[PDB]
DNA sequence: ATCAAAACTGTGCCGCAGTCGGCCGACCTGAGGGTCGCCGGGGTCTGCGGGGGGACCCTCTGGAAAGTGAAGGATAAGTGACGAGCGGAGACGGGATGGCGAACAGACACAAACACACAAGAGGTGAATGTTAGGACTGTTGCAGAT
DNA sequence: ATCTGCAACAGTCCTAACATTCACCTCTTGTGTGTTTGTGTCTGTTCGCCATCCCGTCTCCGCTCGTCACTTATCCTTCACTTTCCAGAGGGTCCCCCCGCAGACCCCGGCGACCCTCAGGTCGGCCGACTGCGGCACAGTTTTGAT
């Protein structure tokens, strides 16, 4: 039991923030309770839970802690943040110096909200040329400013500018880049200057790794270093199925809730707006083929059991063959692609089974990816069979990026399968007009979930979202899936923690904690190719059922040749044991 | 469809015309013909081939896969091209 | 000559004459060309063993083995000479080790 | 103010003075690294490098190309010219020993 | 006891592996000297000597001679490109040069 | 009882390089079988002379350039301006060094 | 991890520098260059004295072989002064202690 | 008889015969007096083995033949036929021996 | 022994140039090649007399010339070792 | 033979890596003190071969004279490299995400050095034994230079 | 198209430079058995590099184009080079002398290798930390390109 010891830490050094200009104690020792907004907030009303979060953060200011707003996508962090800014401007009369930090893909939107909702506060931006930066440099060295927008990058690139000013209150956004304790931006913010009041803002909990520590337990509070430098793994000791994780460390999980009481706020999207209907998630099992089978399972033997770090290449053997392009010089060296040469990957056979019926039934489709060469060769097929599409990646040059949404959100947008990348876009897609979001390869994260779903899960998703998370039989893609999904739904505990770390229904912290521990104890239950089932898990209603059976009749009266290619022969011996 | 990797600027021609001109104007040259570029690029290619095959041989003898500073310095030392600075 | 022990100095001369009678059954060699082949054999010996000495001190061994002489071959000899020299050396050391 | 263009040669001479006056690296690091890794891929397919290995190769190759252009400048000036051509890069390497 | 097996006879060579082993032993190259290393080195040396003598004997065949002279070794060496690369800084005594004339110095074909 | 474990062999000859380390490197470097007791003193004094000559000539190159810290450009200028140091380091490329301010006489236009 | 001592002539180059220029410091990479220079000339003089030992059919590297190695390696005036420095120090070493 | 060859014919036939032959080309006794003078600069009472003098002669004549090959290349490069002191200096500078 | 360098006769230098492949020679080659030959012999003979003065002999030998040539860079085959 | 137009060059200030001085940790290497194989060095002898002188003989250098043919200077048509401007664009920072390989510490059987025994292979001589390149001595065609 | 002059072949001819035996001496290399230490094997830690993508921020590289200083082809003159011949002279060869001297033994002490302690000089992270120094900023020469 060390929660009271950290309470003693904060009780001892809770006086620094008020001299230098129990946890139920530290969040409730001072109170001021005004549900009314500050007077100069213009351009729309507040929701009541927005006022709740605002009042909580005003108490965070008055408890003089370092708070965290961490609710879900599409629930208004921006208006709450500028409401905090204007309440702290007028109703406390300290008038800055305020700093903010956003990603550059949202700085126009944040400056728009700074114009519409606080015209009394003058807002300096930082973008563009060194000419514009030099003009605003000469403007800011005198001290005539209220709000200083800047990105991630100009913190280090204007070190001297934003260090010679004694800062008061920064509020930085998108904290899952602020996570890394050896990020150079994090080192410059820590050895920057003693800026007083700092807030992370995020839409996600801990991801990718171990619990929350390296962002919120470390950067947001410096005294937790002095109280954590040996006990970090001691709290992280929960990190095999019933006895350790479920039975005896349920108290440890409750102690993690108990230490993360006064600092977070993750109100779920299901509570108040709930305009997202649902998320109909299924999984679909692809397989190998005549090269990806014992042909390439020979190459696991005659390579290891050559290319370096084959775990990366074992993704490529189950995504698509001849992305190496050396075996294209043996299977189709005539450099002309056709039927049953591109199609030989089993994922791709599943594509040209499933895609013509959603072409018929009219499902608008987003498709995400890693490995942009898979996007390229899918685009090569997508010009081969000639069905309509687009493509977006890390080579859109920001103008076609801001352009392409008008092409895809037309009422006559005949382009249907909008090819994407899982990384590409940076929370700026804003696309409600799809109803089928398939996924090729699972990442090393649930950020693929928590972004690529939310691209279509925005305000205005007026269908049911049918997700087809592909997988292949006994490849590395399954250990990617079970690895990331199981041991990175650690935040099943934290997504349960959201409601009683929010508005706090009192039965959430025991009863529905157990009801989601049900999903954490159906591990072995959940761990353990037919047109009927696969065509129903995409189906929605019965006219779709009649036309999918009609398309089955229409490709059954046509005599399908066969499914795909068989194992031709001498090139199978040639690709493996004659390379070198 | 550009699906091959045939369409990309090749890596030896990535040693640019203005970088060849900066090594020339450091060398002392006042005026440079137009075939110097191909010739100097061929010269650099052959010299790197000699030094990197010696460094690969030293590395493979030491039974590792990481070509190091001392391996390149020993290779230049037996090229006759002795280098100070990196071999302590 | 009255007995004063003409001092023995060794060479490679009978061995070069053996190899010449292998690769050409009917050709004599001159005395000065015998001395050139002798100085050549000493030169190539001293180059290869000097490079194996440097590899021994680099890798902090203290022992010249078949692998250090193989790597000295791959350093000193060019191209196809290095290839056939490595082939001859490995053939002779396996015929040494296996047979007796 | 547009008709102020220097006599051809003058910018070349101030380039000569600045680049001999300074001591940085002149070929840029990323494409020279990709060239080094390509040429190494022609020998051992699965290598790894080091930042100091690539910087050692870059110091060596830039000092080599500067010495080659000093000697080719001497050969071009000997031929009563100013413009260096390929025939005297080949002459500098033939005389120096690196060609034949 | 056996009668005798020379180590050269075991390996099938011609050069003296015993003499090679004592030269590697006390030429101060390293302290310990392995037991397969003189066999490998004598093999390398027998190869290089056989190569040189084969090319010199072919040149002496070409000049109707049956005695191999330093001119013949010079011609073999500087006419084989790889032996020329190995023996680049080497003056074979009583050599002469390769018989070579430049192409400018030939007389005018029209006159 | 040890008499007086002091006065390292560097201190007896009055040198500034380690005679002990030089003797150990000559001894286990396997240059020869055995090493006299005066040869590393002689060698260490020689290496003191050479380091002293280059560092003096580089001190007088980091005075013209108004700079009290010897960077490699200064070692390049000292070495390649002393003609005997240039002949000792003739094949050597001092890294991060740069070349000398040499512009040929026929290049710079004056007439 | 038992931090491995990799030794060099850094502090000795520094002593000589503070003798001949008392108010000058040396950069880090120039110290690496002076280190590599001392190791280079060490290997050359020791290699030539080893060659002299094998050429005379004699087993011992002595001061005579180091003196002839210095006269065979160094140019001219550097050779004459370095041989003078070495003989100076060897007579001071043999006479005093 | 006016049977005088034009220059070029006798030059090419001396090229042919002196590349086909193999003997030494500097006279043995004046070369020996040269060597003994130069060595008399360095030591007073030396004695020369005849193989030492002939080794010096082989080395010097292979040196001068290789140097004149590089001077012939430089002279052809300068659009000439005549070798000159400026290109002897050129090959001894590009090679390394002088500067 | 006064000015023995002119014992290198003018047709001797012309013969070495004919072996070298020189078709036509200047008239100032002669003093220049005598200077070149004298520099090369001063270097080789300085190194070989250093080997001999070390060996406590009073005789230049074939091995001393060979060792001087080898440490200069010019290896010489045919005079023993 | 004077002024516009750029380009270095001082000064000077201001943060920033980065020398650098202790701090002692904390060793791991050098100094000292003993022992004892062993190698180098002083000393004698003795063939041996390099310096030197001289006789003779002849090929090879020195020197001059005549023709001439490349070296070099002047000239002009031709074109290719250089300076400058402008707009994409790839180097360059920084990040995400695992994963592996190399440097660094104990235990240990191959393996290489030691050291005797001994014979047999390899130098030194010699002596026919040929023999094979070398050296004049002439027959005989292929390149060269006015016809 | 025909004299003509070196130069490559065609077949003897002393001689000398290798190649066979030969016994033979000796030293040197296998053969075989105690033995010890250098090299490898696996277990754990840490940190830097690899295969993939991202996301900005820029100097800087590529392309166009105008314009002219260069490279090169032609021609003319002229002097420095080759070719030939011919008188002489030193280089080459033989031979003889004749002592300095290189090398081989011989013997005996100094001396360096090895070993065993044991104190402290050297590395080396921290711990600031002082400052020497690059990067902006502002006046002020200082050459170049017209004129
Ligand atoms: N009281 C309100 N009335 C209308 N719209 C609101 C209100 N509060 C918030 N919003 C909406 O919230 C949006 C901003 O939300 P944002 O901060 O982007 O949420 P998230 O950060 O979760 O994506 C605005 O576009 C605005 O339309």
């Amino acid at each position: 039991l060390l929660d009271q010891t950290k309470d003693t830490r904060i009780t001892h050094l809770l006086r620094q923030t008020n001299a230098f200009l129990d946890y139920y104690n530290v969040a409730h020792r001072i109170k001021e309770d005004i549900k009314k907004q500050p007077s100069i907030l213009v351009g729309g009303t507040l929701k009541d839970y927005q006022i709740k979060g605002l009042q909580w953060m005003v108490s965070l200011f008055n408890n003089h802690l370092n708070g965290i707003l961490a609710d879900e996508m599409g629930l208004g962090k921006t208006i709450q943040t500028i409401s905090l800014l204007t309440y702290l401007y007028e109703m406390k009369n300290i008038r800055g110096p305020y700093l903010v930090i956003v990603p550059l893909s949202t700085l126009s939107n944040w400056s728009s909200e700074f114009a519409k909702w606080a015209p009394t506060l003058r807002t300096i931006s930082f973008k563009g040329s060194p000419n514009e930066r030099k003009a605003k440099q000469a403007k800011i060295r005198a001290g005539e400013f209220d709000v200083v927008l800047t990105t991630f990058e100009y913190i280090i690139k204007e070190r001297a500018l934003l260090s010679k000013v004694k800062w008061v209150h920064m509020i930085i956004d998108e904290g899952h880049r602020m996570k890394n304790a050896q990020s150079k931006l994090s080192l410059t913010l820590n050895t920057h200057y003693h800026a007083d009041y700092r807030l992370i803002l995020t839409g996600t909990p801990l991801q990718n790794n171990l619990p929350e520590l390296w962002a919120l337990l470390n950067f947001v509070l410096p005294k937790i270093f002095n109280s954590v430098k040996s006990f970090d793994e001691w709290f992280n000791t929960p990190f095999d199925k019933i006895e350790l994780s479920e039975e005896e460390t349920l108290l440890v999980i409750r102690r993690l809730h108990k230490v993360l009481r006064p600092f977070l706020l993750r109100r779920l999207k299901k509570d108040v707006e709930k305009e997202l209907p649902d998320k109909v998630e299924k999984v679909v099992k692809c397989k190998m083929s005549a090269l990806q089978q014992i042909m390439y399972q020979q190459m696991l033997k005659y390579r290891r059991l050559g290319f370096n770090n084959q775990i990366m290449q074992l993704k490529k053997i189950c995504n698509h063959p001849f992305v190496f392009e050396e075996v294209e010089d043996q299977i189709n060296p005539t450099r002309e692609t056709n039927d049953d040469i591109w199609r030989v990957a089993g994922k791709f056979e599943l594509l040209d089974r499933i895609l013509p019926k959603l072409k018929a039934t009219g499902h608008r489709v987003l498709i995400f990816f890693q490995m942009t060469q898979i996007m390229d060769i899918m685009e090569d097929f997508l010009r081969y069979i000639n069905i309509k599409y687009l493509r977006l990646d890390g080579h859109t040059k920001s103008d076609e990026r801001s352009e392409l949404l008008r092409l895809f959100n037309a009422p006559d947008s005949e382009y249907l399968c909008f090819i994407l990348s899982t990384r590409a876009g940076g929370l700026g897609l804003n696309l409600q007009t799809a109803d089928t979001v398939i996924i090729f390869d699972t990442d090393w994260n649930p950020h693929q979930d928590l972004q690529a779903q939310d691209r279509a899960h925005r305000i205005g998703q007026k269908n049911e979202v049918r997700i087809l998370r592909l997988i292949t039989t006994n490849s590395v893609e399954e250990v990617i899936l079970e690895r990331a999904y199981k041991k990175l739904d650690i935040d099943g505990k934290v997504i349960q923690a959201g409601k009683f770390d929010n508005k706090s229904t009192s039965e959430e912290q025991e009863a529905l904690l157990r009801s989601l521990l049900d999903a954490e104890e159906e591990r072995r239950k959940k761990r353990e190719l037919k047109d009927s089932e696969i065509n129903e898990i995409l189906a929605r209603n019965d006219e779709e059922m009649a036309v999918l059976t009609r398309m089955d009749e229409d490709r059954s009266k046509k005599e399908e040749k066969s499914r795909l290619l068989e194992k031709k022969r001498e090139e199978s011996e040639s690709a493996a044991v004659y390379n070198g | 469809a550009k699906r091959h990797r045939k369409v990309l600027r090749d890596n030896i021609q990535g040693i640019t015309k203005p970088a060849i001109r900066r090594l020339a104007r450091r060398g002392g040259v006042k005026r440079i013909s137009g075939l110097i570029y191909e010739e100097t690029r061929g010269v650099l290619k052959v010299f790197l081939e000699n030094v990197i095959r010696d460094a690969v041989t030293y590395t493979e003898h030491a039974k590792r896969k990481t070509v190091t500073a001392m391996d390149v310095v020993y290779a230049l030392k037996r090229q006759g091209r002795t280098l100070y600075g990196f071999g302590g | 000559g009255k007995k004063r022990r003409k001092t023995r100095k060794e060479s490679y001369a009978i061995y070069v004459y053996k190899v010449l009678k292998q690769v050409h059954p009917d050709t004599g060699i001159s005395s000065k060309a015998m001395s050139i082949m002798n100085s050549f054999v000493n030169d190539v010996f001293e180059r290869i063993a000097g490079e194996a000495s440097r590899l021994a001190h680099y890798n902090k061994r203290s022992t010249i083995t078949s692998r250090e002489i193989q790597t000295a071959v791959r350093l000193l000899l060019p191209g196809e000479l290095a290839k056939h020299a490595v082939s001859e050396g490995t053939k002779a050391v396996t015929k040494y080790t296996s047979a007796k | 103010k547009k008709p102020h263009r220097y006599r051809p040669g003058t910018v070349a001479l101030r380039e000569i003075r600045r680049y001999q006056k300074s001591t940085e690296l002149l070929i840029r690091k990323l494409p020279f690294q990709r060239l080094v890794r390509e040429i190494a891929q022609d020998f051992k397919t699965d290598l790894r490098f080091q930042s100091s290995a690539v910087m050692a190769l870059q110091e060596a190759s830039e000092a080599y190309l500067v010495a080659l252009f000093e000697d080719t400048n001497l050969a071009a000036i000997h031929a009563k010219r100013v413009t260096i051509m390929p025939k005297d890069i080949q002459l500098a390497r033939r005389i120096r020993g690196e060609r034949a | 006891r056996a009668k005798a097996k020379t180590r050269s006879s075991r390996a099938g060579l011609q050069f003296p592996v015993g003499r090679v082993h004592r030269l590697l032993r006390k030429g101060n190259y390293a302290e310990r000297v392995g037991a397969g290393a003189p066999v490998y080195l004598a093999a390398v040396l027998e190869y290089l000597t056989a190569e040189i003598l084969e090319l010199a004997g072919n040149a002496a065949r070409d000049n109707k001679k049956t005695r191999i002279i330093p001119r013949h070794l010079q011609l073999a060496v500087r006419n084989d490109e790889e032996l020329n690369k190995l023996l680049g800084r080497v003056t074979i005594a009583q050599g002469g040069v390769l018989p070579n004339i430049q192409s400018v110095l030939l007389p005018k074909k029209t006159e």
